[PDB]
C-alpha cells in the first residue's frame, strides 16, 4: 500500500495533498433530515423530544476518526504548543508523507537549528537531494538556516494559490526561528511548496486557520472548523479539532529504516 | 558486552538466537523479522507477513508484550528465556456511543455477560437433584441412626437403582458432549444411596458393621467406575482413599475390639506413609489403560491440533493429566483422613493430651514440607490447607466441650496469629527467597519431625 | 422480601448512579449544537504512546451498568437468604392450622421458579432458582427431623428425589420443544395466581383477622 | 433542571416509563417493551395487598 | 478499497400532548361534600 | 528406536522408563555443558559424560530424559521423540565445531556402545575435578570412566565413579 497516491487531479487528489494528523470528530455521511411538524413547545412530549434532541446531539458527529490537514489550502501551517509535541506531530506527519507519496511526487526540507533532533530524517529518501550527489547517495535536504538555501529553485516561483499539481510539492519544514524568511515568503506563500512553521512565530501566526496550537499537555490540537470535503474554513472561532498522533523518535528512524531498504 | 541466548518462536517454528540485551527492542525487531523469514523461507515455510495495519511486535509465552523502547534486560528478559514474535492487528476504530441509557445498558450487558443457556440449565439440573439425592441419603441414614426401622433400606436401594439407571442411560445415548458431565455428576450422586441402602440391612443396633459394610461397597463401586468410566477420576480417588481408611477401621473394630485411640494413630501412621508413597503410587496409577476420555485440558490442546508422532504427543498429555488428577485426589482424601484422626485423637479431657498436640505439631511441618515440594498448585494449596485444618480442628476440639477461659484464650490466639505466620512468610519475606542451605535445614527440621512420630505411633497404640 | 423481589431491579437502578434524563418543562430551548468533544485516555504507562479518545462521558455508563448488575446479583441473593429463613419457621406438623405456612410456601415456590423468567443473566436466574428448590428442601428437613412419623420421612424423601428430577426434565425438555400460545399463556397465569394468595394468607398467619375480629 | 422544582404529572408518568424500561434493560437483556410482565406481577402484588386489606376490613365489623 | 455512501435520513416527529387545564374550583367542593 | 526429523540429524532413541539417546564426541573438552541440561523449554534428567578405552579411546555424553516431566514442551511439539532428536541435535551442534566432532548415534551404534561399555571396581569419589586424567592411569586391560551431572538445585551438581575390567 506503500506510496500509491496520484498525482493526477481525479481520484486520488481527493486524498493525494492531505495528511492525517490526528483523530478526532467528523460529521457522518449520513443527513439528519429536519424532524417536520414539531408540536409547539407547550404541547412538545418531554420523553421523545428530549430523546430526539439527545440524538440530534450524539449522533451529529462520528467520534475518534482520522482527522486531516489539506496541504493544498494554507500556504503554511505554524505549531504552536510544548517542543516535543511540536516535534512528535512533525515526525508523525514526514512519515505519514514518506509512506503515502512516493519520493517522485513529494521532496522534503527540513531548516533547523538543532539537527541531532533531526539525524533521523537521512535515511528517508524523500529527503534526498536528486541534484548534488555525494558518497551516501543523494544529497540529504537539511540545512541550519534559511540562509543556507542554496537552491534557489524552489525560490523562483510566484505567490501560491490554494487549489480547489506542481511536479514535487516541496514541503519546508522550520525551527529555525530566523527574521529572514519574511523576505523569500511573503504573506501568500510559494507556488509548489507548503511550509510547516515549528516554534510558533508571530510571523507564520498571522493565520489562525494556519496555527495548529497544543491546548492540551496530551497533545489536543485546537484550530478552526474546517469543511470534510473543501478543507475551507466554516468558521472562524478556534475549536477542538484533533489529538495529535505524537510519534517518537525510535519509531521514527524505525520507520526509516524500512523505507531506507526501497528504491522503486 | 552482555547478550542474551534465547529462543524465539514463530510460523509454527522455533529458532534460537543471541540478542544484543541491552539494546532497546525497537532496534532490533526489524532484523530479527528478517532473519527469521531467510530462515523459514530456507526450510520451505511459508513465511511472515504483515495483514492489513499492525505492528510487528515480541511478546512472552505467557502472552504479554514488550516495550519496544526498552531493552531486554529492564523488562527482565533473561538468557534461556522464549520470546514469541507476531504482528499485532491494528487497535483503533471509531468509538460507538448509545445515547439513550436504556439502550445503552442492554447493549452493554448483552455485550458483556452470558446469558442463561440451555447447556448451563441441563447442569444445574443435575446439580441441583444430585444435592436433593444425598440430602434423602443422608436422612435415612440419620433415621436408621435413630430408630430401628428396616423399611428405610427399600426407599434407599429404589431411589439409588433409578437415579443409576437414568445416569446409565443418559451417559450411553448422550455420549456425544462433554456435557455427560451431567451423567457423571447423576452417578456421583447415585452411588451414595447405594451405599446406605446396602448398610442399612445389617441388623441390630447401627454402628461398625454398617459402617464398614457401606463403605466397602461404596470404596468397591468407586473403584468400578474408573475401569468402567475412567471419567472425573480425582473425586473418586478421594471417595476409594476415604473408603479404603473407613474400611480397614470397621474391620479392625469387628475382627477386633480395637479402641478408638489406637486405630486412629494408625490411620495417621497409615496417611504420613501414603503421603511418602502418593507421587510413586500416582505414576503408576497413571497407567491403568482406563478409558481415554480427554478432560478439559487435553480437550482444548487437541483442538488446537490433528511412541512417535503425534499419538505419543496424546497418549503422554493424557498420562500425565490422568497422574495430575490421580495424585491431586489422593492428597485431598490424605488431608480429610489426616485432619479427621488428629481431631479424634486430641480430646482436651485425657491425661495423654499434651502427646497429639506433638503428633500435630509434626504432621504440620511434615505436610508443609510436601506443600513447598509439589509443583501443583492445587496440589500446594491441598496441603497447606489440610495443614491448617488439622490446628483449627484440635482447637476447636479443646475448646468447645471444654468449658473453661483459659482454653478458649489460647485457642482464639493461636487461631488468628498462626495464619497470619504463614502469609507473613510470603507477604514480607522477598518472593519468598531463602538461601539454599536455609530451604535444606527447614526440609530437616520438618523431616525430624517424622521420626518422633514411630514411638509416639507405638506409645500411644500402648 | 417478596415486595422487595420487585423492587430489585429499581433499587439496583437508583444505587448504580444511573439518573435517567432531566426535562425540558419551561425552557422551550429544543436544539443544542454543544458537540461534546473527547475525554482522551493517556496510556497507562505514559510510555510515550499516543493517547487514546473515549466518546464523551456518556462512556461511564458502561461502568454503572456493570455495577447495576452486581447490586441485583447482591440483592437475589440476600433475598433469598431471608426468604429461606422465614420460610424455616414452619416447625409443627400440617395438622391443625399448620397447613396455611405449608401452602404459603407452596405458592412463594411457584412465584420464584417462574419469576426466574425474568431474569436473563446465569447467575440471577440461578439465584432464583436455588433459591426456589431451597425454600422446599428446607421446610422437607424441618417435618421430617422435628417429627417422628415415618410418613412425614417418606413424603420428604419423596419430594427431595422428584422434585430437582423434575426440574432436570423440565429442563432438558422445555427449551427443544415448541408450545401452544394457550400453554404458554397459561404459563405465565400460573404465577400471578401462585402469586396473589400470599397476602392474604400471610394476614391468617399473624391472625391479623382474629385480633381485629375481637380488639 | 436541579432542584425541588414543579412537574406535571405527564412527566411523572414519562419518568416511570424510562424507570421500567430501564428495569427491563436491566434484568432482562432486551428493551423491545411490547408486553411487560414486570407490571403484571407488581399489579399481582397490589392484588395480594388489597386482598389483606379488605379481608382486614371484613374482620374488623365483627363485635 | 473500502466504500462508503452518503445518505439523508429524515427524523420522526416527536409526540404532542395536550397540557391539563385544571379542575375547578366546585369540584373540589363537590369532592369534600360526598366523601362528608 | 529411531527417528528422521524437519532437523538435520537421524537420531536413535531407546525408552524403558524414560527415554534415553547419546551422542558421541572426539585435548581436554570444555566442561560447561551443564547449561545444556536446562535448555529453553525442555527439562533433561541428567547429563552423564561417559569414557571407554584402555586404546580404543571412547567418549560419550549418554542423556536421560523424562517426557512427564516435560509434557508442557512435548505438548507443543510432534512428537516426544522430535522433542529429544531436537534437543540432542542442539547438543550435537553446540559441541561441533572444533577439533572434536559430535553427532547422534543410530540406535544399532547405541547398542554397539553398550557392548564396548561392558567387554565383558574401586569407590565413587566425592572430590572429582582434579582426579580424571590421572584415574584413567591404574593398569587394567579395559577401563570405564564416566561423570555424571544433576539438577539438584538452579544450579547443577557433580559426581563420578570408575569401574576396571
Amino acid at each position: 500500500s506503500s506510496r500509491m497516491w496520484e498525482r493526477q487531479p481525479d481520484g486520488k487528489d481527493l486524498n493525494f495533498g492531505v495528511v492525517r494528523v490526528g483523530v478526532g470528530m467528523t460529521r457522518p455521511e449520513v443527513t439528519w433530515g429536519e424532524p417536520q411538524n414539531m408540536p409547539t413547545d407547550i404541547e412538545l412530549e418531554p420523553v421523545t423530544g428530549k430523546a430526539l434532541q439527545e440524538f440530534g446531539r450524539y449522533q451529529s458527529v462520528v467520534y475518534n476518526l482520522p482527522k486531516m490537514v489539506s496541504l493544498l489550502v494554507e500556504p503554511w501551517y505554524s505549531l504552536v504548543g510544548e517542543r516535543e509535541q511540536v516535534l512528535g506531530l512533525t515526525r508523525a506527519i514526514i512519515c505519514q508523507l514518506a509512506f503515502s507519496h512516493g519520493p517522485d511526487h513529494v521532496q522534503m526540507i527540513v531548516v533547523t537549528s538543532d539537527p541531532d533532533r533531526w539525524d533521523w530524517v537521512k535515511w528517508i529518501p524523500h529527503f534526498g537531494d536528486p541534484r548534488r550527489r555525494d558518497a551516501a547517495g543523494n544529497a540529504r535536504m537539511v540545512y541550519t538556516s534559511v540562509r543556507e538555501f542554496a537552491t534557489e529553485q524552489a525560490e523562483l516561483f510566484a505567490g501560491r494559490g490554494s487549489f480547489t499539481t506542481p511536479t514535487p510539492h516541496h514541503v519546508i519544514i522550520s525551527d529555525i526561528e530566523d527574521p529572514q524568511w519574511e523576505y523569500v515568503i511573503s504573506s501568500e506563500g510559494v507556488d509548489g511548496v507548503t511550509f510547516f512553521d515549528l516554534t510558533g512565530s508571530p510571523l507564520w501566526t498571522g493565520a489562525p486557520q494556519r496555527v495548529l496550537r497544543f491546548t492540551d499537555s496530551a497533545g489536543v490540537i485546537e484550530t478552526l472548523p474546517r469543511d470534510r470535503d473543501t478543507w475551507m474554513v466554516i468558521d472562524d472561532n478556534a475549536w477542538f479539532f484533533a489529538l495529535a498522533d505524537q510519534m517518537s523518535e525510535a519509531d521514527a528512524e524505525q520507520f526509516a529504516h524500512q523505507m531506507a531498504h526501497w528504491r522503486l | 558486552p552482555q547478550a542474551a541466548v534465547v529462543a524465539i518462536m514463530a510460523a509454527d517454528v522455533q529458532i534460537a538466537v543471541v540478542l544484543d540485551a541491552h539494546a532497546p527492542i525497537s532496534v532490533m525487531i526489524d532484523p530479527l523479522l528478517k532473519v527469521v523469514n531467510t530462515r523459514l523461507r530456507e526450510l520451505g515455510v511459508a513465511p511472515l507477513e504483515a495483514k492489513g495495519r499492525g505492528r510487528w511486535m515480541l511478546c512472552l509465552v505467557d502472552g504479554t508484550p514488550l516495550r519496544p523502547n526498552l531493552s531486554l534486560t529492564e523488562q527482565e528478559v533473561y538468557d534461556g528465556d522464549r520470546l514469541w514474535l507476531k504482528f499485532l492487528e491494528d487497535t483503533e476504530h471509531r468509538s460507538e456511543v448509545i445515547e439513550h441509557i436504556s439502550t445503552a445498558v442492554a447493549t452493554n450487558l448483552s455485550k458483556r455477560f452470558a446469558p442463561i443457556d440451555p447447556v448451563v440449565a441441563v447442569q444445574v439440573g443435575a446439580t441441583m437433584v444430585a444435592v436433593g439425592v444425598l440430602l434423602g441419603s443422608a436422612l435415612l441414614g440419620w433415621w436408621r441412626w435413630q430408630h430401628e426401622s428396616w423399611l428405610p433400606a427399600p426407599f434407599a436401594a429404589v431411589i439409588a437403582v433409578l437415579v443409576l439407571t437414568v445416569a446409565t442411560m443418559i451417559l450411553a445415548r448422550s455420549k456425544t458432549v462433554p456435557d455427560r458431565r451431567v451423567g457423571d455428576i447423576l452417578l456421583l450422586s447415585g452411588l451414595v444411596p447405594l451405599a446406605v441402602a446396602i448398610a442399612a440391612t445389617a441388623p441390630g443396633p447401627v454402628g461398625a458393621p454398617h459402617a464398614v459394610l457401606g463403605f466397602g461397597v461404596f470404596g468397591v463401586a468407586a473403584m468400578l467406575v474408573m475401569r468402567f468410566t475412567g471419567r472425573r477420576l480425582g473425586v473418586y480417588t478421594a471417595l476409594v482413599t476415604l473408603c479404603a481408611a473407613a474400611t480397614a477401621a470397621g474391620l479392625a473394630r469387628m475382627v477386633l475390639l480395637t479402641s478408638a485411640v489406637t486405630l486412629l494413630t494408625c490411620v495417621l501412621l497409615a496417611c504420613v506413609l501414603m503421603y511418602h508413597g502418593a507421587p510413586a503410587l500416582s505414576r503408576w496409577l497413571s497407567g491403568i489403560r482406563l478409558p481415554v476420555f480427554p478432560s478439559a485440558t487435553s480437550r482444548w490442546v487437541f483442538e488446537a491440533r490433528p511412541l512417535e508422532g503425534p499419538a505419543s504427543v496424546r497418549d503422554v498429555l493424557l498420562r500425565a493429566e490422568r497422574a495430575r488428577s490421580f495424585l491431586t485426589g489422593l492428597l485431598v482424601g490424605l488431608g480429610v483422613l489426616t485432619v479427621v484422626c488428629l481431631a479424634g485423637l486430641c480430646d482436651p479431657h485425657a491425661g495423654r493430651r499434651w502427646l497429639p498436640l506433638l503428633l500435630a505439631a509434626f504432621t504440620f511441618g511434615f505436610l508443609i514440607l510436601r506443600g513447598r515440594s509439589y509443583v501443583d498448585r492445587w496440589q500446594a494449596i491441598t496441603l497447606a490447607a489440610t495443614a491448617v485444618l488439622i490446628i483449627a480442628a484440635v482447637a476447636v476440639r479443646y475448646v468447645l466441650v471444654s468449658g473453661s477461659p483459659a482454653v478458649l484464650s489460647a485457642g482464639v490466639a493461636v487461631l488468628v496469629l498462626l495464619p497470619a505466620a504463614g502469609l507473613t512468610a510470603a507477604a514480607v519475606v522477598p518472593n519468598t527467597i531463602y538461601s539454599p542451605l536455609f530451604r535444606k535445614i527447614v526440609e530437616w527440621i520438618e523431616y525430624l519431625c517424622l521420626m518422633p512420630i514411630f514411638p509416639l505411633a507405638l506409645w500411644l497404640m500402648n | 422480601c417478596v415486595l422487595m423481589y420487585h423492587g430489585a431491579p429499581a433499587l439496583s437502578r437508583w444505587l448504580s448512579g444511573i439518573r435517567l434524563p432531566v426535562f425540558p418543562s419551561a425552557t422551550s430551548r429544543w436544539v443544542f449544537e454543544a458537540r461534546p468533544d473527547l475525554p482522551t485516555t493517556v496510556v497507562v504507562s505514559g510510555g510515550g504512546q499516543p493517547t487514546l479518545e473515549g466518546p464523551a462521558s456518556v462512556r461511564d455508563v458502561l461502568l454503572r451498568a456493570e455495577r447495576a448488575r452486581s447490586f441485583l446479583t447482591g440483592l437475589l441473593v440476600g433475598l433469598g437468604v431471608l426468604t429461606v429463613v422465614c420460610l424455616a419457621g414452619l416447625c409443627d406438623p400440617h395438622a391443625g392450622r399448620r397447613w396455611l405456612p405449608l401452602l404459603l410456601a407452596a405458592f412463594t415456590f411457584g412465584f420464584l421458579i417462574l419469576r426466574g423468567r425474568s431474569y436473563v443473566d446465569r447467575w440471577q436466574a440461578i439465584t432464583l432458582a436455588a433459591t426456589a428448590v431451597l425454600i422446599i428442601a428446607a421446610v422437607a428437613v424441618r417435618y421430617v427431623l422435628v417429627s417422628g412419623s415415618p410418613a412425614v420421612l417418606s413424603a420428604g424423601v419423596a419430594v427431595l428425589v422428584l422434585l430437582p428430577a423434575a426440574g432436570l426434565t423440565a429442563a432438558a425438555v422445555v427449551p427443544n420443544t415448541i408450545y401452544s400460545p394457550l400453554f404458554r399463556k397459561i404459563v405465565e397465569w400460573i404465577e400471578y395466581l401462585c402469586l396473589m394468595p400470599i397476602f392474604p394468607l400471610a394476614l391468617w398467619l399473624m391472625n391479623v383477622y382474629e385480633a381485629i375480629r375481637y380488639r | 433542571g436541579y432542584g425541588l422544582g414543579l412537574s406535571t404529572r405527564t412527566q411523572v408518568t414519562g419518568y416511570q416509563f424510562l424507570a421500567r424500561r430501564t428495569a427491563m434493560a436491566l434484568t432482562r437483556w432486551r428493551v423491545r417493551m411490547e408486553v411487560e410482565p414486570g407490571r403484571r406481577q407488581v399489579l399481582a402484588v397490589v392484588a395480594s395487598v388489597s386482598a389483606a386489606g379488605v379481608i382486614c376490613l371484613g374482620a374488623l365489623l365483627w363485635s | 478499497a473500502p466504500v462508503v455512501k452518503p445518505e439523508n435520513i429524515v427524523l420522526p416527529t416527536p409526540l404532542s400532548v395536550p397540557p391539563p387545564e385544571g379542575k375547578p374550583w366546585w369540584l373540589v367542593v363537590v369532592g369534600v361534600l360526598v366523601v362528608g | 528406536d529411531h527417528q528422521r526429523r524437519f532437523g538435520h540429524d537421524v537420531v536413535g532413541i531407546r525408552e524403558y522408563q524414560g527415554q534415553l539417546v547419546a551422542v558421541v564426541t572426539v585435548w581436554l573438552p570444555v566442561e560447561a555443558v551443564a547449561a545444556r541440561l536446562r535448555q529453553f523449554d525442555v527439562r533433561l534428567d541428567a547429563i552423564d559424560i561417559v569414557s571407554v578405552g584402555t586404546d580404543e579411546h571412547h567418549t560419550w555424553l549418554v542423556l536421560r530424559m523424562d517426557p512427564q516431566r516435560n509434557v508442557a514442551a512435548v505438548a507443543a511439539r510432534d512428537s516426544v521423540a522430535a522433542t529429544l532428536a531436537a534437543a540432542t541435535e542442539r547438543l550435537a551442534h553446540d559441541l561441533n565445531g572444533r577439533r572434536w566432532t559430535a553427532r547422534p548415534l543410530t540406535s544399532s551404534e547405541i547398542d554397539d556402545m553398550d557392548a564396548t561399555v561392558l567387554a565383558g571396581w574401586v569407590s565413587p569419589r566425592d572430590i572429582t575435578s582434579e582426579t580424571l586424567e590421572r584415574l584413567w592411569l591404574p593398569d587394567t586391560e579395559a577401563t570405564a570412566v564416566t561423570v555424571r551431572l544433576r539438577p539438584r538445585h538452579g544450579g547443577v551438581e557433580v559426581s563420578a565413579w570408575v569401574r576396571y575390567h
